[PDB]
RNA sequence: GCGAAGAACCUUACCAGGUCUUGACAUCCUUUGACCACUCUGGAGACAGAGCUUUCCCGGGACAAAGUGACAGGUGGUGCAUGGUUGUCGUCAGCUCGUGUCGUGAGAUGUUGGGUUAAGUCCCGCAACGAGCGCAACCCUUGAUUUUAGUUGCCAGCAUUUAGUUGGGCACUCUAAAGUGACUGCCGGUGCAAGCCGGAGGAAGGUGGGGAUGACGUCAAAUCAUCAUGCCCCUUAUGACCUGGGCUACACACGUGCUACAAUGGAUGGUACAAAGGGUCGCGAAGCCGCGAGGUGGAGCCAAUCCCAUAAAACCAUUCUCAGUUCGGAUUGUAGGCUGCAACUCGCCUACAUGAAGCCGGAAUCGCUAGUAAUCGUGGAUCAGCAUGCCACGGUGAAUACGU
């Protein structure tokens, strides 16, 4: 159950506080950043593939 | 009395921005008041590297802003024209006021 | 031990980003966005050579350069590929889209290319030392000043899985200041799946 | 003079020192010599053997103590202490000298 | 077994107004979780009790008292032939002050009155009387050592 | 007429200056023992003028900011220190003698991943 | 305290009951082209039944309802068929090549030996002379300083104000771009040398402090549940929708933590000193109300400007006076506050009452070499609400290392 799970989660819930937030790429639940809405997964790859501006691997 | 809020990721490319509006201001007009640096702002993600298990080894990216300010002080017709009609590159935010 | 991602390693060092914008509160959409036109590019242009795409956006206008090896498949007789990829590209995103030609001279040294086509002579049961060796062979005689290329695992339909890597020249990894390409691309066989990585170290 | 910062003091000089120290003054040696001169071949068995797989004549004192077979134009006497080796060794230069000329 | 050799060792700084680096080393043993001005404060309290009831300066009668709980001889664990014993070793100077103060402290803060100034400075002068339990953990000390020469 | 210093200490910075006086501390416009209620900070703070035999000829006007009270001590110290220097240039083997020309270079570490400080480390168990 | 950077419903994959079958999700087909949204009736809901109803544009296209397939759909199995990603030894110091020599030959030497180093780091020997990937350097940050630049930052000499406030100025801190600076560079001793012990100057001295960086290989190590994938299975069900429950159970054993067992302390009153961060469907000031959690109110902010924002330990007074207590706070009774459709199973917080064990912990076992350990607070991600967890920030600030 997955394609499922996503097309029920891009739908409108019955109540506000049904909606969750899940990864544009790969529908998955936890993990998933807001400010990309990616799970921390495809957030590590497409950082190293160098497709997010401005983010860079943390030094420091 | 003009205020320009330059903002980007990497500080060549802004300050290369930066000292060409400076440069068409002062031709085009009279006074301009040298770029301030901002403080930048950065921003720190850590991220699990594993995929499954393995909690205690992690990965740390950071997101950097650079800013720069502005000040026209003499402001005229020709000053504002070329102010305006400049092509920053793709990258570098302008904000005017 | 794992490696870091070469690539990663000399984002904002010596390299730079392939998505030139920036945006704030309107990030994620223009994020995915461009993710949902490289993917929709990376589609349709399959079999046209495509080395690199980079996106940059200014007030309702989406630029897009396609850094390629034979430009002819891509720019068309007259221009018919390249509108039919604008209309299409505007249907996609709702913007005013302008797409930008340049032509790879030399393209046996870039990492992708090379990645490419070991990926397409295994996948037509090609023996995979040949690929790595030939591949290796043009890579240096086109300038380069080294090669390194692994096939990592059902190889030629075995039971159990290996890796087989070959080299010419040098790959410092970890020098910052060294300027290596680095690509990977899975090849599909009826057996499973292989894994094809190449390093290019040029001359940087 | 200068092409680096500080490595040049740091190693660079080292570097001279110990090549020359072990070189000598063969730094224009064109090619092969076409004799060598030997003062013993016990302590040097590596460069008598050397010019023995190069079929070059070789002429060197040796001891009682020595092997005589290897050199060609072997010539016993007694090569510790240093006014016979300087005698010998002075010898044999005048005498190239005289002819080189 | 690898311990590449002698290491350096640590500089104090003398005391801002008994200028003496014991006095520090004895706040720095009282102190706990970082707190120096309460131990240093208690130690110039416990000074001032010491100036009350004896009448002379606390610091010669310090240095009396640590003189006469220093110890000499001391027991090590030896391990040879699969078992451990007893045996007697000489302190080096470093040391001998180290536990000198170590079990002023821990003796000190094992007495029976309200506040801490007070326990100190009680210590403190049996110390300087032959007498209390500092005193008596160096006689064994030296007992010990003796039983197993 | 007037002696500048800057000091620094852990995140603590301090602008001295120094006017010749009858010997007034001030503090961020508050009094030197009411700013400094303590006794051995004051030692440490005129340290620099008693390395020297110029304790009573001076007046010191700081202006502090940045983390604790034993940090606004050492600043404050390193500044006078620093002022003292440009006062006169004998001063400077005194000043060097007593290692008050030293900026404390010592500040605190980095909290690393996978433990619960800069060093400290999770209990370990085999079993 | 592992996936899980947030299990009341959703997440959810599990269970009970109620429903569906080209389908909740895709392409093509055949008729219609804007369908959806809304009102009322029944139902726990999914769903059914009536009315207003659906406004494609320029034969194209993406959307849209009906009927039918071709097909879709599996968090179903195998990590021992795989790709990719990671752990571990371990940031341990190794892994090789070219040209020569020694071996009938596979091979060997360099890379063995003695010293030194953090290190195959370097020196001296030696039939070898060199080089490459690993070490080191290039990258980030911190400690000193120069130039360029002074607003929203700073205020010294000047007038002003509840106030750096307003005028005025970049002097000083500060901010951030480009440079300088440290190299056993100089001195003494020691050594054949590398190096070792001390000394000068200097902000800094012996790779100054700390990061990112993980070679060749090992464990058929972890993950078919982030993703992708060969082969094997289901297809009126192992697919799909819903309401309720469960993942929070409890005789017990183990792992990681938080709070204490009090006088270096408890209660009450007064009163100083940070850094790093977050904020537009967001942060939320002043004032007023409440014992309190909070309510009301709406200022200033797309922020070096406004808000979160009270720092707490520390310090100063009065009191308690060694007591299972003016310690300790579990547990339970009543009354409330917020978020949310909804707080019973099962949220967090407050007020009054109640006041358990616990007197420093057995055999044993863990972390840490300096701004470290120890201790005190602060912020952030996930997030309507919910952390003693995780990731970062500063305040105060030690003891010890003879030695293998
Ligand atoms: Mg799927
Ligand atoms: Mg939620
Ligand atoms: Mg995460
Ligand atoms: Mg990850
Ligand atoms: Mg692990
Ligand atoms: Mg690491
Ligand atoms: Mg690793
Ligand atoms: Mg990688
Ligand atoms: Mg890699
Ligand atoms: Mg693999
Ligand atoms: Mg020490
Ligand atoms: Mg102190
Ligand atoms: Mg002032
Ligand atoms: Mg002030
Ligand atoms: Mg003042
Ligand atoms: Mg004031
Ligand atoms: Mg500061
Ligand atoms: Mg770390
Ligand atoms: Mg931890
Ligand atoms: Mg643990
Ligand atoms: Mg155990
Ligand atoms: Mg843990
Ligand atoms: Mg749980
Ligand atoms: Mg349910
Ligand atoms: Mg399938
Ligand atoms: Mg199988
Ligand atoms: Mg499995
Ligand atoms: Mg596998
Ligand atoms: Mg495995
Ligand atoms: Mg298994
Ligand atoms: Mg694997
Ligand atoms: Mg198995
Ligand atoms: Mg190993
Ligand atoms: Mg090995
Ligand atoms: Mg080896
Ligand atoms: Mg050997
Ligand atoms: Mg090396
Ligand atoms: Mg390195
Ligand atoms: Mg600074
Ligand atoms: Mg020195
Ligand atoms: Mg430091
Ligand atoms: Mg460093
Ligand atoms: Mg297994
Ligand atoms: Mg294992
Ligand atoms: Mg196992
Ligand atoms: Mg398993
Ligand atoms: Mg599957
Ligand atoms: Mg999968
Ligand atoms: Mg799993
Ligand atoms: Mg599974
Ligand atoms: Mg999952
Ligand atoms: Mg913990
Ligand atoms: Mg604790
Ligand atoms: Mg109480
Ligand atoms: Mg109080
Ligand atoms: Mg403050
Ligand atoms: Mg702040
Ligand atoms: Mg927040
Ligand atoms: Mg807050
Ligand atoms: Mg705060
Ligand atoms: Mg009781
Ligand atoms: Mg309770
Ligand atoms: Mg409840
Ligand atoms: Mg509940
Ligand atoms: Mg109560
Ligand atoms: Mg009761
Ligand atoms: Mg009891
Ligand atoms: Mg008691
Ligand atoms: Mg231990
Ligand atoms: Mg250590
Ligand atoms: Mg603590
Ligand atoms: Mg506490
Ligand atoms: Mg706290
Ligand atoms: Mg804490
Ligand atoms: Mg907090
Ligand atoms: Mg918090
Ligand atoms: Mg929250
Ligand atoms: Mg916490
Ligand atoms: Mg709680
Ligand atoms: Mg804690
Ligand atoms: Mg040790
Ligand atoms: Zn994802």
């Amino acid at each position: 159950a997955k394609k499922s799970m996503i097309a029920k989660q891009k739908r409108t819930p019955k109540y506000a506080v049904q909606a969750y937030t899940r990864c544009e790429r790969c529908g998955r639940p936890h993990s998933v950043i807001r400010k990309f809405k990616l799970c921390r997964i495809c957030f590590r790859e497409l950082a190293y593939k160098g497709q997010i501006p401005g983010v860079k691997k943390a030094s420091w | 009395k003009i205020r320009i809020r330059l903002k980007a990721y990497d500080h060549r490319i802004l300050d290369q921005s930066a000292e060409k509006i400076v440069e068409t201001a002062k031709r085009s007009g009279a006074s301009v008041s040298g770029p301030i640096p901002l403080p930048t702002e950065k921003s720190i993600y850590t991220v699990l590297r594993a995929v499954h298990k393995y909690k205690d080894s992690r990965e740390q990216f950071e997101m950097r802003t650079h800013k720069r300010l502005i000040d026209i002080v003499n402001p005229t017709p020709q000053t504002v024209d070329s102010l305006m009609r400049l092509d920053l590159p793709s990258g570098v935010d302008i904000e005017i006021k | 031990g794992q490696k870091v991602h070469p690539i990663g390693m000399r984002i904002g060092v010596i390299r730079d980003w392939d998505s030139k914008w920036y945006a704030e509160k309107d990030y994620a959409d223009f994020l995915h966005e461009d993710l949902r036109i490289r993917d929709y590019v990376a589609k349709r242009l399959s079999d046209a050579s495509v080395s690199r795409v980079e996106i940059e956006r200014a007030a309702n206008r989406v630029n897009i350069t396609i850094h390629t090896a034979k430009p002819g498949m891509v720019i068309g007789k007259g221009g018919s590929e390249v509108e039919a990829l604008r209309k299409n590209l505007n249907e996609l995103t709702q913007k005013r889209v302008h797409i930008n030609i340049v032509e790879i001279k030399r393209a046996d040294l870039d990492a992708k290319l090379v990645a490419e086509n070991i990926a397409r002579q295994l996948e037509g049961r090609v023996s995979f030392r040949r690929a790595q060796k030939q591949a290796i062979q043009r890579t240096m005689r086109a300038g380069a000043k080294g090669i390194k290329t692994q096939v990592s695992g059902r190889l030629g339909g075995a039971d159990i899985a290996r890796a087989e890597h070959y080299s010419e020249g040098t790959v410092p990894l970890h020098t910052l200041r060294a300027d290596i390409d680095y690509a990977w691309e899975e090849a599909d066989t009826t057996y499973g799946k292989l894994g094809v990585k190449v390093w290019i170290y040029r001359g940087e | 003079f200068e092409v680096l910062p500080k490595k040049e003091v740091v190693l660079l000089k080292k570097e001279q020192e110990k090549l020359e120290r072990f070189l000598g003054g063969i730094k224009d040696m064109k090619g092969l010599p076409d004799a060598l001169f030997i003062v013993d071949p016990r302590k040097e068995r590596i460069a008598v053997a050397e010019a023995r797989k190069l079929h070059i004549p070789i002429i060197g004192i040796v001891d009682t103590n020595c092997d005589p077979d290897e050199i060609d134009y072997v010539i016993p006497a007694n090569d510790d202490a240093i006014r016979a080796v300087k005698l010998l060794t002075a010898k044999m230069a005048d005498a190239i000298i005289e002819v080189n000329q | 077994m690898p311990r590449k050799g002698p290491v350096a060792k640590r500089d104090v700084l003398p005391d801002p107004i008994y200028n003496s680096k014991l006095v520090t080393r004895l706040i720095n043993k009282m102190m706990v979780d970082g707190k120096r001005g309460k131990s240093q404060a208690i130690l110039y309290s416990a000074f001032d009790i010491i100036a009350q009831e004896t009448g002379k300066d606390p610091m010669e009668v310090f240095e009396q008292a640590m003189k006469n709980i220093m110890p000499l001889l001391e027991v090590k664990a030896r391990r040879v032939g699969g078992a451990n014993y007893q045996v007697p070793i000489e302190v080096r100077a470093d040391r001998r002050s180290t536990l000198g103060l170590r079990w002023l402290v821990n003796y000190a803060r094992l007495r029976g009155e309200k506040t801490m100034e007070v326990r100190v400075a009680r210590e403190i002068m049996d110390a300087a009387n032959n007498t209390g339990a500092s005193v008596k953990k160096r006689e064994d000390t030296h007992k010990m050592a003796d039983a197993n020469r | 007429v007037q002696y500048y210093g800057t000091g620094r200490r852990k995140s603590s910075v301090a602008r001295v200056r120094l006017v010749p006086g009858d010997g007034k501390i001030v503090i961020n416009n508050r009094d030197w023992e009411d700013y400094i209620p303590f006794a051995a900070l004051r030692e440490v703070i005129k340290q620099p003028l008693v390395a020297t035999e110029t304790l009573g000829n001076y007046d010191v006007l700081v202006n502090v900011h940045g983390g604790g009270y034993t940090g606004q001590a050492g600043a404050i110290r390193h500044g006078v220190a620093r002022a003292l220097l440009q006062v006169a240039p004998e001063y400077r083997p005194a000043l060097k003698s007593a290692g008050l020309l030293t900026r404390d270079p010592r500040m605190k570490e980095r909290k690393k991943y996978g433990l619960k400080g800069a060093r400290r480390a999770p209990q370990f168990s085999k079993r």
